[PDB]
């Protein structure tokens, strides 16, 4: 990634702790928090090696290499700082299929990183579009099939690597309607109650353990992974309004997998035991005393959820100027998985989208209607087109400079035999 | 980078590290189906000029492993709490770059005896390096190397089969050791036909080795200074200051040249005894007797008996020591014996050497009863001294010159004819050495 | 991995090591209803270089049981505490799941005589290793190991009967005790026969193992 390589250079001290509580910045960044510091990924892990004559595995875990009593403190450091999304339109599609069928949805985000220039040595994180995977939903929540869509996520990944695009973030909705007539919704998650449910804390923290960041000051290659959460719940007044936050690298590459579950309880989780699988250690955390100020006062069955998240800033681009965009056709087509609602369509929505518009006629109307995200997914499925027409079909619609490469993907055979089967179908 | 190839001489105890290290990871297919593993520890002990930083990373520049170099006064400090754990975390480093060397230097401050009991964190950093090292990894990865200017300073419960088990002796570089010392440090900024290197070699008797690697880079400034030759070699040869000569400073320092003394009868003679097992050592072999020890001179004072001793050590390539007669002997009661013993084993180490010793009536009294002249009667510095001529130990060419005022007190348990060899007496100058002798000065 | 073979090499000071760790456990019939505990600690000492730290590893496989091992100066942290939780923690997590044998290393720099050090962290070392061997009603499935060579720096109230007691000593093995370690460690090698190995158990004295 060319992103990590160009902060290197530039010094921007970044991390001076003053400063950015002037300017209202919870936590300083990613690179920033390099240069003060040997990046090494904290393990809770049982060992076994131990560096004595005891045996690794049934007992005898001594004191130098035992996981000591986690003070459950936050992070220091973000990995990015603030979202920025593209068009208000892929948003509005997204709760549009809300609109239909009232229960939630689920989908992943497609986007890249680049320079973000308000925090010293920040990395902002641009979307570009967003994927549904196939998913059965509740009206409490939703829970789909794990390796029927993780084998579906191969391909449609390696169909993204041409444009320049990858797997970045994940979406998840939670409205909770009130009377849909006197307001939008009701106020589920605020300070009062819990903020993120811990069900879906073990889902979160599982996509950063399967999607590394490479860097280069680590043991191994890979450390505090580049994955955001964003959820639509809504704000407190009125609105719909989203909140983004990220799990912490300190314990969550490690301590999802084996000691963390869901309670009945949505502000906290379930602590497991291991007997004797691995080594479990205590965790000390805080609360307020009634009438003083307590000091450890919870051994076992209690954690909070809030002491492992960080908050990030979403936003949206301006209307009158923008750099790039890259992805406006209509924003309206019939996206992959929507078999709940009524598009799921076939050979007749090519007839009623496109049908090549006003066939002879031109191409600047046609280009602002075949650069759209799921209908190049579509059409390379068919798999009518020879593959060297679909990479010129890539650089036609996301590229710059499209004019002397959409004549020559016209004038092709692989183009012709499209808009003669569209014809006599249906 | 450099490696095996850093400091000539002492080559041999280089090759016993070669095998230590290199040999373990080059064939670990013949380490295996074999049984018992090769040790994990070599105690390098001497004099601390060589600093043996210099010789550790020519041994691990040549396997590739790596050179992890922890200070010795830095892991203690005065808060008790990092102080196990400063060692503790060094090792935790060296497990994951596998192979590595340690290399604990100057242990005299760090893991110290326990027969003082003083200090608790000065007892607990022995025992932290010995908790460790016990369940050290096997197969040549983390083995360590230490540097240690004494060896009877250090706990003798640390050595048990593989904390620090394979001692090797380093030395003061002998002859044709120096010369390939001279040769590496002389590889760049070559010097001009004029100056000879084996003449180089002779000039040095008793250096550390590191002295006269540091005795081109003074000489080399004299050239840059003159804007290397013969000159700028011989006015940083003086200033180089040994260790065999650095404790004593007389203002100002005479070095002379142009004495070879008028008792041309007795010169034949000393160049007989102590200089010809120096000069051809595979004769004494081949015909199986020790060579001539030492030679007493007897007389009237002040008649060339100074002279011969100065004139002696400017012709032989050894080094020069001399004691100043009743000064080593103080009123102190325990030191003073160990004043013969810190001048014997230092010129032992610097072999070949030639000692000189002085006014003998007034240390020795020869045996006489318990009384003393002055009143102390410390009849032990006498037997001291008696022990350390020959002792029980290997045979060195160390050479004693003895000399005194009276024959009377002359001692004889001193004088068995295996320690000292000629008793010869130097008479008042005639007529004809008289001439000799206004000559040369 | 060690065992009881591999240990072999001392005959009269491996017995009473042995049947005071795995005869509470391999017959716990004959304790019960005789009206006396069994031992509770060891501490074996002697001089250096003789498997007093490979005795507790060798009795840490051929039991079968839940070995444990602290290590000397590694607990000494600093913290306002924490010199005496981290013990602690070493013995609270060693209380449950019955049997129990624990190894603690280095008792000589740790823990060493009250009145003669001038250190406020070791007047607290020295009686929480005290309280956590007999507390109220303590020592009740816990059996300590101690290993070290300097037996008089330690504590004269460590060595009583609750905490330390049945001490055996492990000295230099000659008496035919030198002879049983040239075969433990040489039937890995390979030797090929010439010589025999009895002529070598009388050539050298001071060797310890
Ligand atoms: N015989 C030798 N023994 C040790 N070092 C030598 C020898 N000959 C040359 N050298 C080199 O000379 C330099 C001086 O040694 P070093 O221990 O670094 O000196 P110092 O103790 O003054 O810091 C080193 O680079 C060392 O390798
Ligand atoms: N005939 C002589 N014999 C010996 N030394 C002589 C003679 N004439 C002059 N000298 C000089 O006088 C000095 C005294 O001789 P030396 O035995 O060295 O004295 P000391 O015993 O005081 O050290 C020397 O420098 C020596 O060269
Ligand atoms: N029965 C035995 N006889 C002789 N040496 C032994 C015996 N058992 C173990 N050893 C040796 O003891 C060493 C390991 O324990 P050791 O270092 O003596 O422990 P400690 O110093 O803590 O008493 C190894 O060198 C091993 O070969
Ligand atoms: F030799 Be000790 F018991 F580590």
């Amino acid at each position: 990634l060319a992103v990590d390589e160009e902060l290197e250079k530039e010094d921007g001290p970044p991390w001076d702790k003053e400063y950015h509580e002037k300017n209202k910045i919870k936590h300083i960044s990613f690179h920033s928090y390099l240069k003060k510091l040997p990046l090494s990924e904290p393990d809770f892990r049982i060992n076994k090696r131990c560096h004595n004559g005891h045996e690794p595995w049934p007992r005898g875990i001594c004191s130098k290499c035992q996981p000591s009593a986690i003070t459950l403190q936050q992070q220091e450091f973000r990995m990015v700082d603030h979202v920025e999304f593209q068009k208000s339109e892929i948003i509005n599609e997204f709760i549009q299929a809300w609109r239909y069928t009232g229960m939630q949805r689920f989908g992943y985000m497609y986007g890249s990183y680049s320079k973000y220039d308000n925090t010293p040595l920040g990395i902002k994180a641009v979307v570009e579009a967003i994927y549904e995977p196939p998913q059965h939903d509740e009206q409490d929540g939703l829970t789909m099939d794990v390796e029927q869509v993780k084998n579906e996520m191969l391909q449609i990944d390696r169909q993204a690597q041409e444009m320049g695009l990858s797997r970045i973030g994940l979406i998840f909705t939670d409205l909770s309607d009130a009377g849909a007539g006197d307001g939008s919704v009701f106020c589920k998650r605020h300070k009062d109650s819990f903020f993120l449910s811990s069900l879906e804390v073990i889902m979160a923290a599982r996509h950063q353990t399967r999607h590394p960041n490479v860097s280069k000051y680590s043991e191994q290659g890979f450390f505090s992974s580049k994955f955001v959460t964003c959820v639509i719940s809504g704000n407190l007044e009125g609105e719909i309004d989203i909140s983004s936050y990220q799990v912490s690298t300190e314990a969550e590459a490690l301590v999802t997998a084996d000691m963390i579950s869901g309670s009945t309880f949505p502000s906290m989780a379930y602590i497991n035991d291991t007997t004797d699988e691995r080594y479990v250690p205590e965790i000390f955390y805080m609360k307020s005393n009634e009438y003083g100020i307590t000091v450890k006062e919870n051994a076992k069955p209690a954690f909070p959820v809030d002491y492992l998240l960080v908050t990030l800033t979403h936003g949206f681009p301006n209307t009158d100027t923008e750099t790039n965009s890259k992805f406006v056709s209509s924003t309206g087509f019939p996206w992959s998985n929507r078999q709940a609602m009524g598009q799921s369509q076939d050979y007749q929505e090519l007839k009623k989208y496109l049908f090549n518009v006003a066939s002879s006629g031109d191409f600047n109307l046609l280009h602002e209607k075949i650069s759209n995200f799921h209908l190049l997914l579509y059409i390379n499925s068919l798999q009518i087109l020879s593959p060297d027409e679909w990479k010129l079909l890539i650089e036609s619609a996301v590229k710059n400079e499209w004019e002397e490469s959409l004549l020559k993907l016209v004038s092709s055979a692989g183009w012709q035999t499209l808009v003669m089967i569209l014809q006599e179908s249906g | 980078e450099v490696g095996y190839d850093d400091i000539g001489g002492c080559r041999k105890q280089m090759a016993q590290i070669r095998e230590m290290v290199e040999l373990p990871l080059r064939h670990p297919q013949l380490f295996k189906a074999i049984g018992i593993k090769p040790p994990r520890g070599v105690l390098m002990y001497g004099p601390p000029g060589t600093g043996k930083t210099l010789m550790a990373r020519a041994v691990a520049n040549e396997t590739g492993a790596f050179f992890f170099l922890i200070n010795g006064p830095e892991v203690m400090s005065k808060m008790a709490g990092e102080s196990e754990s400063n060692l503790r975390k060094a090792f935790e480093e060296a497990e994951k770059n596998a192979p590595a060397i340690i290399f604990i230097d100057e242990i005299d401050s760090i893991a110290p005896k326990r027969d003082k009991t003083n200090g608790e964190v000065e007892r607990r950093v022995v025992s932290q390096l010995l908790t460790l090292m016990d369940g050290m990894k096997a197969r040549s990865n983390v083995v360590v190397i230490a540097a240690t200017n004494r060896p009877n300073s250090i706990d003798p419960a640390l050595r048990r089969f593989g904390r620090f088990d394979r001692e090797v002796d380093i030395g003061i570089p002998d002859a044709t050791g120096r010369l390939e010392v001279l040769r590496i440090h002389t590889k760049n900024m070559k010097l001009a036909d004029d100056v000879d290197l084996e003449a180089l070699a002779a000039e040095t008797h008793g250096y550390v080795g590191a002295d006269i690697a540091s005795l081109c880079s003074e000489a080399a400034m004299q050239q840059i200074r003159e804007k290397v030759t013969m000159d700028n070699f011989r006015f940083a040869l003086g200033n180089s200051n040994p260790s065999a000569l650095r404790e004593t400073v007389v203002e100002s320092v005479n070095v002379t040249w142009d004495d070879v003394g008028g008792l041309d009868e007795i010169k034949e003679e000393l160049k007989e005894t102590v200089e010809y097992p120096v000069l051809h050592p595979d004769q004494y072999t081949k015909f199986g007797l020790s060579p001539s020890k030492g030679v007493l001179f007897y007389g009237p004072p002040g008649t060339g008996k100074t002279l011969l001793a100065k004139a002696v050590a400017t012709e032989v390539s050894a080094n020069f020591i001399s004691v100043k007669g009743p000064e080593l002997l103080s009123m102190w009661y325990g030191e003073s014996e160990s004043n013969i013993r810190d001048i014997f084993d230092k010129a032992r180490a610097a072999a070949p050497t030639v000692v000189f010793l002085d006014e003998l009536d007034s240390i020795a009294k020869a045996r006489g009863g318990s009384l003393g002249d002055a009143g102390g009667a410390s009849d032990r510095v006498v037997n001291q001294l008696l022990t350390e001529m020959d002792g029980m130990n290997a045979k060195k060419n160390v050479f004693v010159i003895g000399a005194t005022n009276r024959p009377d007190q002359i001692d004889p348990a001193i004088l068995r004819p295996g320690r000292l060899d000629q008793l010869i007496y130097v008479p008042l100058p005639d007529e004809n050495a008289r001439l000799s002798i206004l000559n040369a000065q």
